[PDB]
Protein backbone atom coordinates (compact mmCIF):
# COMPACT_ATOMS: atom_id res chain seq x y z
CA UNK A 1 0.00 0.00 0.00
CA UNK A 2 1.69 3.13 -1.28
CA UNK A 3 0.36 6.47 -0.10
CA UNK A 4 -0.49 9.66 -2.42
CA UNK A 5 0.43 13.10 -1.80
CA UNK A 6 -1.09 15.84 -3.99
CA UNK A 7 -0.74 19.27 -2.75
CA UNK A 8 -2.98 21.61 -4.91
CA UNK A 9 -1.69 24.45 -5.24
CA UNK A 10 -3.01 27.98 -6.51
CA UNK A 11 -1.10 27.36 -9.48
CA UNK A 12 0.11 24.37 -10.05
CA UNK A 13 -0.51 20.61 -9.10
CA UNK A 14 2.20 18.32 -7.40
CA UNK A 15 1.38 14.48 -7.27
CA UNK A 16 2.87 11.78 -6.06
CA UNK A 17 4.07 8.69 -3.99
CA UNK A 18 4.85 8.89 -0.65
CA UNK A 19 8.37 7.66 -0.47
CA UNK A 20 9.66 10.01 -3.30
CA UNK A 21 12.11 12.38 -3.62
CA UNK A 22 10.32 14.34 -5.77
CA UNK A 23 6.42 14.81 -7.12
CA UNK A 24 6.28 12.75 -10.10
CA UNK A 25 3.40 14.78 -11.93
CA UNK A 26 3.23 18.67 -12.02
CA UNK A 27 1.14 20.71 -14.49
CA UNK A 28 -0.79 23.85 -14.19
CA UNK A 29 -4.11 23.83 -11.58
CA UNK A 30 -6.50 24.76 -15.12
CA UNK A 31 -9.27 23.75 -17.45
CA UNK A 32 -9.46 25.25 -20.73
CA UNK A 33 -12.75 25.59 -22.76
CA UNK A 34 -13.11 26.91 -25.87
CA UNK A 35 -12.71 30.90 -26.35
CA UNK A 36 -15.56 30.60 -28.79
CA UNK A 37 -18.96 30.06 -28.01
CA UNK A 38 -14.08 18.22 -26.94
CA UNK A 39 -15.72 20.06 -23.92
CA UNK A 40 -13.06 20.86 -21.73
CA UNK A 41 -8.84 20.24 -21.17
CA UNK A 42 -7.01 19.72 -18.46
CA UNK A 43 -3.14 20.98 -17.03
CA UNK A 44 -0.82 20.35 -19.74
CA UNK A 45 -3.14 19.71 -22.65
CA UNK A 46 -5.19 23.07 -21.80
CA UNK A 47 -2.08 24.53 -21.79
CA UNK A 48 -0.88 22.71 -25.27
CA UNK A 49 -4.21 23.80 -26.58
CA UNK A 50 -4.37 27.10 -25.37
CA UNK A 51 -4.48 28.98 -28.41
CA UNK A 52 -8.28 27.89 -28.90
CA UNK A 53 -8.94 28.00 -25.16
CA UNK A 54 -9.98 30.18 -22.56
CA UNK A 55 -8.07 29.34 -19.67
CA UNK A 56 -9.40 29.01 -15.67
CA UNK A 57 -8.46 27.88 -12.49
CA UNK A 58 -10.70 25.96 -10.03
CA UNK A 59 -8.15 27.46 -7.09
CA UNK A 60 -8.25 31.28 -5.88
CA UNK A 61 -6.04 32.25 -3.17
CA UNK A 62 -5.87 28.89 -2.12
CA UNK A 63 -9.38 28.46 -2.08
CA UNK A 64 -11.36 25.97 -4.54
CA UNK A 65 -14.07 28.23 -5.78
CA UNK A 66 -14.97 26.11 -8.70
CA UNK A 67 -15.38 22.48 -7.70
CA UNK A 68 -16.45 20.88 -10.93
CA UNK A 69 -13.57 21.90 -12.06
CA UNK A 70 -11.51 20.65 -9.16
CA UNK A 71 -13.28 17.82 -9.27
CA UNK A 72 -11.59 17.35 -13.39
CA UNK A 73 -8.77 18.38 -12.00
CA UNK A 74 -8.42 15.68 -9.45
CA UNK A 75 -9.84 13.25 -11.60
CA UNK A 76 -7.41 14.13 -14.40
CA UNK A 77 -4.48 13.86 -11.84
CA UNK A 78 -5.40 10.55 -10.77
CA UNK A 79 -6.36 8.80 -13.73
CA UNK A 80 -4.35 10.31 -16.40
CA UNK A 81 -1.10 11.73 -14.82
CA UNK A 82 -0.19 8.93 -12.16
CA UNK A 83 -2.91 6.52 -14.01
CA UNK A 84 -3.74 5.03 -10.63
CA UNK A 85 -6.83 3.91 -8.98
CA UNK A 86 -7.80 6.08 -6.43
CA UNK A 87 -9.79 3.67 -4.53
CA UNK A 88 -6.59 1.76 -3.72
CA UNK A 89 -4.33 4.42 -2.26
CA UNK A 90 -4.64 6.80 0.89
CA UNK A 91 -4.03 9.91 0.00
CA UNK A 92 -2.38 13.47 1.42
CA UNK A 93 -3.75 16.71 0.26
CA UNK A 94 -2.59 20.19 1.74
CA UNK A 95 -3.93 23.38 2.71
CA UNK A 96 -2.82 27.51 3.07
CA UNK A 97 -3.62 28.08 6.70
CA UNK A 98 -6.78 30.44 7.28
CA UNK A 99 -8.81 28.97 4.99
CA UNK A 100 -12.27 28.62 5.80
CA UNK A 101 -13.47 25.25 7.43
CA UNK A 102 -15.89 24.65 4.51
CA UNK A 103 -13.10 23.92 2.11
CA UNK A 104 -11.44 20.66 3.68
CA UNK A 105 -15.03 20.13 4.09
CA UNK A 106 -16.05 19.33 0.66
CA UNK A 107 -12.10 18.33 0.28
CA UNK A 108 -12.89 15.16 2.44
CA UNK A 109 -16.92 14.39 0.93
CA UNK A 110 -14.73 14.59 -2.66
CA UNK A 111 -11.96 12.44 -2.05
CA UNK A 112 -14.11 9.82 -0.28
CA UNK A 113 -17.79 9.67 -1.74
CA UNK A 114 -16.76 10.57 -5.41
CA UNK A 115 -12.93 8.53 -5.36
CA UNK A 116 -13.78 5.98 -3.17
CA UNK A 117 -10.34 6.68 -1.40
CA UNK A 118 -9.66 4.40 1.55
CA UNK A 119 -7.79 7.06 3.93
CA UNK A 120 -7.10 10.69 3.56
CA UNK A 121 -5.25 13.73 5.62
CA UNK A 122 -5.87 17.33 5.17
CA UNK A 123 -2.14 18.39 6.02
CA UNK A 124 -0.63 22.26 6.79
CA UNK A 125 1.29 23.59 3.90
CA UNK A 126 3.97 25.40 6.02
CA UNK A 127 3.97 23.11 8.53
CA UNK A 128 4.91 20.20 5.47
CA UNK A 129 7.85 22.57 4.65
CA UNK A 130 9.11 22.79 8.03
CA UNK A 131 9.73 19.25 8.55
CA UNK A 132 10.95 19.14 4.60
CA UNK A 133 13.95 21.65 5.93
CA UNK A 134 14.54 19.32 9.25
CA UNK A 135 13.55 21.33 12.15
CA UNK A 136 10.51 21.25 14.47
CA UNK A 137 11.05 25.30 15.25
CA UNK A 138 10.77 28.04 13.10
CA UNK A 139 8.91 30.26 10.85
CA UNK A 140 7.87 29.52 7.21
CA UNK A 141 6.72 31.86 4.77
CA UNK A 142 5.28 29.82 2.26
CA UNK A 143 4.40 31.93 -1.13
CA UNK A 144 3.01 30.12 -3.93
CA UNK A 145 0.36 31.42 -6.76
CA UNK A 146 -2.84 32.01 -4.41
CA UNK A 147 -1.52 32.58 -0.65
CA UNK A 148 1.29 33.65 1.02
CA UNK A 149 1.56 33.21 4.69
CA UNK A 150 3.53 33.05 7.59
CA UNK A 151 3.42 29.95 10.04
CA UNK A 152 5.19 30.33 13.39
CA UNK A 153 6.07 26.68 14.58
CA UNK A 154 7.57 25.89 18.21
CA UNK A 155 8.36 22.38 19.05
CA UNK A 156 6.00 21.13 16.34
CA UNK A 157 2.93 23.08 16.93
CA UNK A 158 1.82 25.53 15.27
CA UNK A 159 1.23 29.01 16.83
CA UNK A 160 -2.27 29.58 15.78
CA UNK A 161 -2.26 33.17 16.95
CA UNK A 162 0.36 34.20 14.87
CA UNK A 163 -0.12 33.12 11.53
CA UNK A 164 -0.38 35.47 8.89
CA UNK A 165 -1.69 35.76 5.81
CA UNK A 166 -1.73 37.68 2.90
CA UNK A 167 -4.17 37.18 -0.49
CA UNK A 168 -1.35 37.94 -2.61
CA UNK A 169 1.18 35.69 -3.99
CA UNK A 170 2.30 34.74 -7.85
CA UNK A 171 -0.62 35.08 -9.30
CA UNK A 172 -1.27 38.85 -8.70
CA UNK A 173 1.95 39.55 -9.38
CA UNK A 174 1.39 37.76 -12.58
CA UNK A 175 -1.20 40.31 -13.49
CA UNK A 176 0.66 43.53 -12.20
CA UNK A 177 3.52 42.71 -14.42
CA UNK A 178 0.80 42.21 -17.50
CA UNK A 179 -0.79 45.25 -16.62
CA UNK A 180 2.75 47.00 -16.62
CA UNK A 181 4.34 45.58 -19.49
CA UNK A 182 1.39 48.15 -21.53
CA UNK A 183 3.65 51.14 -20.41
CA UNK A 184 6.11 49.78 -22.91
CA UNK A 185 3.40 49.76 -25.41
CA UNK A 186 2.83 45.87 -25.24
CA UNK A 187 -0.91 44.32 -24.90
CA UNK A 188 -1.25 41.24 -22.82
CA UNK A 189 -4.81 40.35 -21.88
CA UNK A 190 -6.29 37.13 -22.69
CA UNK A 191 -5.94 34.21 -19.81
CA UNK A 192 -3.56 32.75 -22.54
CA UNK A 193 -1.46 35.52 -22.69
CA UNK A 194 -1.29 35.88 -19.18
CA UNK A 195 0.47 32.74 -19.33
CA UNK A 196 2.91 33.96 -21.17
CA UNK A 197 3.67 36.77 -19.32
CA UNK A 198 3.79 34.36 -15.85
CA UNK A 199 6.82 32.95 -18.17
CA UNK A 200 8.41 36.31 -18.73
CA UNK A 201 7.95 36.54 -15.00
CA UNK A 202 9.38 33.45 -13.87
CA UNK A 203 12.22 33.45 -16.35
CA UNK A 204 13.61 37.77 -16.04
CA UNK A 205 11.93 38.94 -12.43
CA UNK A 206 14.59 39.45 -9.43
CA UNK A 207 14.10 41.31 -6.18
CA UNK A 208 16.19 44.69 -6.04
CA UNK A 209 18.31 45.20 -3.07
CA UNK A 210 17.52 48.77 -2.91
CA UNK A 211 14.25 49.62 -4.84
CA UNK A 212 15.05 52.60 -5.87
CA UNK A 213 18.50 52.80 -6.20
CA UNK A 214 17.79 50.30 -8.90
CA UNK A 215 14.83 52.41 -10.50
CA UNK A 216 17.81 54.63 -11.34
CA UNK A 217 19.86 52.37 -12.26
CA UNK A 218 17.65 50.95 -14.59
CA UNK A 219 17.01 54.62 -15.88
CA UNK A 220 20.59 55.41 -16.11
CA UNK A 221 21.50 52.91 -18.73
CA UNK A 222 20.63 49.57 -20.35
CA UNK A 223 22.53 47.47 -18.12
CA UNK A 224 19.70 45.70 -16.82
CA UNK A 225 17.06 45.30 -19.28
CA UNK A 226 16.50 41.19 -20.95
CA UNK A 227 14.93 40.37 -24.23
CA UNK A 228 12.22 37.78 -24.66
CA UNK A 229 10.68 35.58 -27.35
CA UNK A 230 7.39 35.20 -27.45
CA UNK A 231 5.74 32.29 -28.77
CA UNK A 232 4.98 33.70 -32.39
CA UNK A 233 8.41 34.67 -32.61
CA UNK A 234 7.99 38.66 -31.71
CA UNK A 235 11.46 39.69 -29.42
CA UNK A 236 10.15 42.51 -26.65
CA UNK A 237 12.52 43.93 -24.12
CA UNK A 238 11.78 44.86 -20.32
CA UNK A 239 13.32 46.77 -17.63
CA UNK A 240 12.70 48.24 -14.53
CA UNK A 241 9.09 45.87 -14.50
CA UNK A 242 12.05 43.41 -13.71
CA UNK A 243 12.21 44.17 -10.19
CA UNK A 244 8.89 46.74 -9.90
CA UNK A 245 6.92 43.15 -10.00
CA UNK A 246 7.84 41.33 -7.49
CA UNK A 247 8.55 44.75 -5.74
CA UNK A 248 4.95 44.24 -4.75
CA UNK A 249 5.66 41.76 -2.11
CA UNK A 250 7.01 44.43 -0.19
CA UNK A 251 4.92 47.44 -1.15
CA UNK A 252 1.50 45.66 -1.91
CA UNK A 253 -0.10 48.99 -3.05
CA UNK A 254 1.47 49.05 -6.00
CA UNK A 255 -1.44 46.53 -6.45
CA UNK A 256 -3.71 49.29 -4.46
CA UNK A 257 -3.62 46.75 -1.57
CA UNK A 258 -2.91 48.80 1.79
CA UNK A 259 -1.44 45.69 3.49
CA UNK A 260 1.97 45.34 4.92
CA UNK A 261 4.28 44.15 3.05
CA UNK A 262 6.28 40.52 3.57
CA UNK A 263 9.04 41.28 5.35
CA UNK A 264 6.51 43.16 7.92
CA UNK A 265 4.12 40.55 8.04
CA UNK A 266 6.92 38.18 8.94
CA UNK A 267 7.99 40.64 11.66
CA UNK A 268 4.98 40.97 12.95
CA UNK A 269 4.13 37.10 13.07
CA UNK A 270 7.30 37.01 15.47
CA UNK A 271 6.03 39.81 17.63
CA UNK A 272 3.04 37.43 17.99
CA UNK A 273 4.61 34.93 19.76
CA UNK A 274 6.30 34.83 23.04
CA UNK A 275 9.71 36.52 23.58
CA UNK A 276 11.52 33.87 24.96
CA UNK A 277 11.00 31.75 21.34
CA UNK A 278 11.48 34.87 18.76
CA UNK A 279 15.49 34.62 18.69
CA UNK A 280 14.97 30.74 17.07
CA UNK A 281 12.20 32.11 15.22
CA UNK A 282 14.30 35.50 13.28
CA UNK A 283 17.34 32.65 13.24
CA UNK A 284 15.16 30.19 11.46
CA UNK A 285 12.95 31.97 8.55
CA UNK A 286 12.33 29.19 5.86
CA UNK A 287 11.06 30.29 2.73
CA UNK A 288 8.64 27.77 0.85
CA UNK A 289 7.07 27.69 -2.63
CA UNK A 290 7.91 29.52 -6.09
CA UNK A 291 6.66 32.97 -5.19
CA UNK A 292 10.12 32.65 -2.98
CA UNK A 293 12.32 32.13 -5.82
CA UNK A 294 13.10 35.53 -6.87
CA UNK A 295 16.75 35.95 -7.28
CA UNK A 296 17.86 38.44 -4.42
CA UNK A 297 14.36 37.64 -2.20
CA UNK A 298 16.25 36.35 0.80
CA UNK A 299 18.84 39.17 0.06
CA UNK A 300 15.64 41.81 0.68
CA UNK A 301 14.37 39.74 3.31
CA UNK A 302 17.68 39.63 5.44
CA UNK A 303 17.86 43.73 5.12
CA UNK A 304 14.10 44.69 5.60
CA UNK A 305 13.73 42.19 8.70
CA UNK A 306 17.35 43.71 10.43
CA UNK A 307 15.47 46.93 9.88
CA UNK A 308 12.54 45.80 12.19
CA UNK A 309 14.44 44.12 14.40
CA UNK A 310 16.07 44.49 17.72
CA UNK A 311 19.96 45.96 16.44
CA UNK A 312 21.24 42.94 17.92
CA UNK A 313 18.86 40.17 16.61
CA UNK A 314 20.75 36.96 14.80
CA UNK A 315 18.88 37.03 11.61
CA UNK A 316 18.58 33.43 8.70
CA UNK A 317 16.79 33.15 6.12
CA UNK A 318 16.60 29.62 4.81
CA UNK A 319 16.21 29.21 1.46
CA UNK A 320 16.66 25.58 -0.18
CA UNK A 321 16.94 25.31 -3.79
CA UNK A 322 14.23 22.61 -4.05
CA UNK A 323 11.69 25.20 -2.45
CA UNK A 324 8.90 24.50 -4.87
CA UNK A 325 8.82 21.28 -3.76
CA UNK A 326 9.19 21.30 -0.03
CA UNK A 327 5.53 21.16 0.90
CA UNK A 328 5.33 17.82 -1.36
CA UNK A 329 8.61 16.69 0.10
CA UNK A 330 7.11 17.06 3.53
CA UNK A 331 4.22 15.50 2.56
CA UNK A 332 6.09 12.46 0.71
CA UNK A 333 8.40 12.13 4.36
CA UNK A 334 5.30 12.49 6.84
CA UNK A 335 2.69 9.95 4.78
CA UNK A 336 5.94 7.71 4.99
CA UNK A 337 5.56 7.36 8.54
CA UNK A 338 3.07 4.49 9.93
CA UNK A 339 2.35 6.64 13.07
CA UNK A 340 1.42 9.99 10.92
CA UNK A 341 -0.45 7.34 8.89
CA UNK A 342 -2.63 6.72 12.00
CA UNK A 343 -3.71 10.04 12.21
CA UNK A 344 -5.57 9.60 9.00
CA UNK A 345 -9.86 9.36 8.51
CA UNK A 346 -10.64 6.17 7.23
CA UNK A 347 -13.57 4.80 4.54
CA UNK A 348 -15.30 3.88 7.63
CA UNK A 349 -14.66 6.96 9.93
CA UNK A 350 -15.93 9.14 7.22
CA UNK A 351 -19.42 6.94 6.48
CA UNK A 352 -20.14 7.02 9.89
CA UNK A 353 -19.00 11.22 10.89
CA UNK A 354 -18.86 12.77 7.45
CA UNK A 355 -17.17 15.89 6.72
CA UNK A 356 -16.73 17.46 10.09
CA UNK A 357 -14.61 14.45 11.13
CA UNK A 358 -11.30 16.33 8.77
CA UNK A 359 -11.45 18.97 12.16
CA UNK A 360 -11.25 16.41 15.00
CA UNK A 361 -8.51 14.24 12.95
CA UNK A 362 -6.24 16.68 10.62
CA UNK A 363 -3.85 19.32 12.56
CA UNK B 1 -9.30 36.75 9.34
CA UNK B 2 -11.74 34.53 11.78
CA UNK B 3 -9.24 31.85 13.26
CA UNK B 4 -13.07 30.64 14.66
CA UNK B 5 -14.24 30.01 10.84
CA UNK B 6 -10.97 28.66 9.71
CA UNK B 7 -9.38 25.60 9.25
CA UNK B 8 -6.61 26.44 12.39
CA UNK B 9 -9.65 26.47 14.84
CA UNK B 10 -8.27 23.40 16.67
CA UNK B 11 -5.40 24.15 16.64
CA UNK B 12 -3.63 24.66 19.77
CA UNK B 13 -6.32 22.64 21.73
CA UNK B 14 -6.42 19.70 23.93
CA UNK B 15 -8.28 17.56 20.92
CA UNK B 16 -5.19 18.22 18.70
CA UNK B 17 -2.80 16.77 22.37
CA UNK B 18 -4.75 14.30 22.64
CA UNK B 19 -4.88 13.11 18.96
CA UNK B 20 -0.86 13.34 18.11
CA UNK B 21 -0.66 11.49 22.01
CA UNK B 22 -2.86 8.62 20.68
CA UNK B 23 -0.65 8.63 17.46
CA UNK B 24 2.75 8.23 19.37
CA UNK B 25 1.35 5.07 21.08
CA UNK B 26 1.90 3.20 17.81
CA UNK B 27 5.63 3.41 18.09
CA UNK B 28 7.33 0.74 18.97
CA UNK B 29 10.47 2.55 19.96
CA UNK B 30 9.27 4.86 22.66
CA UNK B 31 8.11 1.75 24.68
CA UNK B 32 10.06 1.70 28.07
CA UNK B 33 11.58 4.92 26.74
CA UNK B 34 12.24 7.87 29.73
CA UNK B 35 12.67 5.54 32.95
CA UNK B 36 15.51 6.09 34.28
CA UNK B 37 18.05 8.75 34.48
CA UNK B 38 20.67 8.57 31.31
CA UNK B 39 20.73 8.50 27.32
CA UNK B 40 18.99 6.58 25.10
CA UNK B 41 19.51 6.97 21.13
CA UNK B 42 18.37 5.77 17.81
CA UNK B 43 18.63 6.72 14.42
CA UNK B 44 16.51 7.09 11.60
CA UNK B 45 16.91 3.68 8.99
CA UNK B 46 15.08 4.00 5.76
CA UNK B 47 12.54 6.36 8.01
CA UNK B 48 12.28 3.88 10.63
CA UNK B 49 13.08 4.22 14.49
CA UNK B 50 16.05 2.02 15.10
CA UNK B 51 17.79 1.85 18.66
CA UNK B 52 21.15 2.80 18.67
CA UNK B 53 23.48 -0.36 21.17
CA UNK B 54 24.73 1.53 23.98
CA UNK B 55 28.29 0.47 23.53
CA UNK B 56 27.89 3.14 20.58
CA UNK B 57 26.49 6.00 21.83
CA UNK B 58 28.75 9.45 21.28
CA UNK B 59 29.45 7.54 18.28
CA UNK B 60 27.51 9.17 15.14
CA UNK B 61 27.58 8.03 11.42
CA UNK B 62 27.69 11.69 9.36
CA UNK B 63 25.58 10.35 6.46
CA UNK B 64 22.76 9.93 9.33
CA UNK B 65 20.76 11.44 11.70
CA UNK B 66 19.68 10.09 15.35
CA UNK B 67 17.48 11.04 17.92
CA UNK B 68 18.84 11.45 21.65
CA UNK B 69 16.95 11.42 24.90
CA UNK B 70 18.28 12.52 27.71
CA UNK B 71 16.70 12.14 30.79
CA UNK B 72 17.80 13.42 34.12
CA UNK B 73 16.48 14.48 37.68
CA UNK B 74 15.17 18.11 37.50
CA UNK B 75 16.24 20.92 40.51
CA UNK B 76 12.65 20.60 41.95
CA UNK B 77 12.60 16.78 42.92
CA UNK B 78 15.77 14.45 42.85
CA UNK B 79 13.17 11.70 42.45
CA UNK B 80 11.23 12.50 39.27
CA UNK B 81 12.61 12.76 35.98
CA UNK B 82 12.61 15.17 33.00
CA UNK B 83 13.82 14.96 29.18
CA UNK B 84 15.91 16.93 26.64
CA UNK B 85 15.32 15.64 23.29
CA UNK B 86 18.13 16.27 20.77
CA UNK B 87 17.74 15.32 17.38
CA UNK B 88 21.66 14.94 15.66
CA UNK B 89 21.38 15.69 11.64
CA UNK B 90 24.80 14.64 10.13
CA UNK B 91 26.85 16.61 7.70
CA UNK B 92 25.66 14.28 4.74
CA UNK B 93 22.61 13.30 6.09
CA UNK B 94 19.70 13.13 3.35
CA UNK B 95 16.04 15.01 3.57
CA UNK B 96 14.30 12.11 4.23
CA UNK B 97 16.44 11.23 7.58
CA UNK B 98 16.56 15.04 8.48
CA UNK B 99 12.65 15.25 8.70
CA UNK B 100 11.87 11.98 10.43
CA UNK B 101 13.85 12.64 12.80
CA UNK B 102 12.41 15.70 13.49
CA UNK B 103 8.79 14.69 12.96
CA UNK B 104 9.69 11.68 15.41
CA UNK B 105 11.42 14.18 17.96
CA UNK B 106 8.16 15.82 18.00
CA UNK B 107 6.06 12.61 18.38
CA UNK B 108 8.65 11.19 21.32
CA UNK B 109 7.75 14.80 22.92
CA UNK B 110 3.94 14.17 22.37
CA UNK B 111 4.70 10.24 24.17
CA UNK B 112 6.47 12.05 27.32
CA UNK B 113 3.42 14.31 27.82
CA UNK B 114 4.79 17.41 26.54
CA UNK B 115 7.54 17.73 28.90
CA UNK B 116 10.79 16.88 26.96
CA UNK B 117 12.91 20.34 25.68
CA UNK B 118 13.72 19.97 22.06
CA UNK B 119 16.93 20.65 20.50
CA UNK B 120 18.21 20.38 16.92
CA UNK B 121 21.61 19.08 16.64
CA UNK B 122 23.49 20.00 13.37
CA UNK B 123 27.11 18.10 12.87
CA UNK B 124 29.65 20.76 13.67
CA UNK B 125 26.83 23.23 15.66
CA UNK B 126 26.13 21.10 18.63
CA UNK B 127 24.95 22.43 21.54
CA UNK B 128 26.70 22.72 24.86
CA UNK B 129 23.88 20.97 26.25
CA UNK B 130 25.24 18.31 23.87
CA UNK B 131 28.41 18.32 24.03
CA UNK B 132 27.73 17.52 27.47
CA UNK B 133 25.80 14.29 27.19
CA UNK B 134 29.11 12.53 26.14
CA UNK B 135 32.12 11.18 28.43
CA UNK B 136 35.91 13.10 27.48
CA UNK B 137 36.67 12.07 23.88
CA UNK B 138 33.02 10.21 23.88
CA UNK B 139 31.59 12.36 20.76
CA UNK B 140 32.65 10.82 17.36
CA UNK B 141 31.32 11.10 13.90
CA UNK B 142 32.28 8.42 11.88
CA UNK B 143 32.28 8.10 7.59
CA UNK B 144 29.34 6.77 5.97
CA UNK B 145 25.86 5.82 7.36
CA UNK B 146 22.62 3.93 5.83
CA UNK B 147 21.21 4.67 2.88
CA UNK B 148 18.15 7.28 1.79
CA UNK B 149 14.80 5.60 2.26
CA UNK B 150 14.13 7.71 -0.68
CA UNK B 151 13.48 6.79 -4.03
CA UNK B 152 14.86 8.72 -6.69
CA UNK B 153 12.75 10.50 -9.38
CA UNK B 154 14.82 10.20 -12.64
N1 LIG C 1 11.62 31.30 -10.63
C1 LIG C 1 10.48 31.92 -10.26
N2 LIG C 1 10.43 33.23 -9.97
C2 LIG C 1 9.27 33.83 -9.60
N3 LIG C 1 8.09 33.19 -9.50
C3 LIG C 1 8.04 31.87 -9.78
C4 LIG C 1 9.24 31.14 -10.17
N4 LIG C 1 8.87 29.86 -10.39
C5 LIG C 1 7.53 29.76 -10.13
N5 LIG C 1 7.06 30.98 -9.76
C6 LIG C 1 5.67 31.29 -9.42
O1 LIG C 1 5.30 30.48 -8.31
C7 LIG C 1 3.92 30.12 -8.49
C8 LIG C 1 3.86 28.60 -8.57
O2 LIG C 1 4.64 28.12 -7.48
P1 LIG C 1 4.05 26.92 -6.60
O3 LIG C 1 4.75 26.93 -5.25
O4 LIG C 1 3.80 25.65 -7.35
O5 LIG C 1 2.54 27.54 -6.39
P2 LIG C 1 1.15 26.79 -6.02
O6 LIG C 1 1.53 25.81 -4.88
O7 LIG C 1 0.24 27.95 -5.61
O8 LIG C 1 0.63 26.17 -7.27
C9 LIG C 1 3.44 30.75 -9.79
O9 LIG C 1 2.92 32.06 -9.46
C10 LIG C 1 4.74 30.88 -10.55
O10 LIG C 1 4.70 31.86 -11.60
CA1 LIG D 1 22.02 8.22 5.63
CA1 LIG E 1 8.11 19.69 24.79
MG1 LIG F 1 1.60 25.93 -2.78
Amino acid sequence: TTALVCDNGSGLVKAGFAGDDAPRAVFPSIVGRPRHQKDSYVGDEAQSKRGILTLKYPIEHGIITNWDDMEKIWHHTFYNELRVAPEEHPTLLTEAALNPKANREKMTQIMFETFNVPAMYVAIQAVLSLYASGRTTGIVLDSGDGVTHNVPIYEGYALPHAIMRLDLAGRDLTDYLMKILTERGYSFVTTAEREIVRDIKEKLCYVALDFENEMATAASSSSLEKSYELPDGQVITIGNERFRCPETLFQPSFIGMESAGIHETTYNSIMKCDIDIRKDLYANNVLSGGTTMYPGIADRMQKEITALAPSTMKIKIIAPPERKYSVWIGGSILASLSTFQQMWISKQEYDEAGPSIVHRKCF
Amino acid sequence: YNIADSNIANLGTELEKKVKLEASQHEDAWKGAGKQVGVEIWRIQQFKVVPVPKKHHGSFYTGDSYIVLSTYHPKTNPDKLAYDVHFWLGAFTTQDEAGTAAYKTVELDDYLGGLPVQYREVQGYESERFLSLFPKGGLRILDGGVETGFHHVE
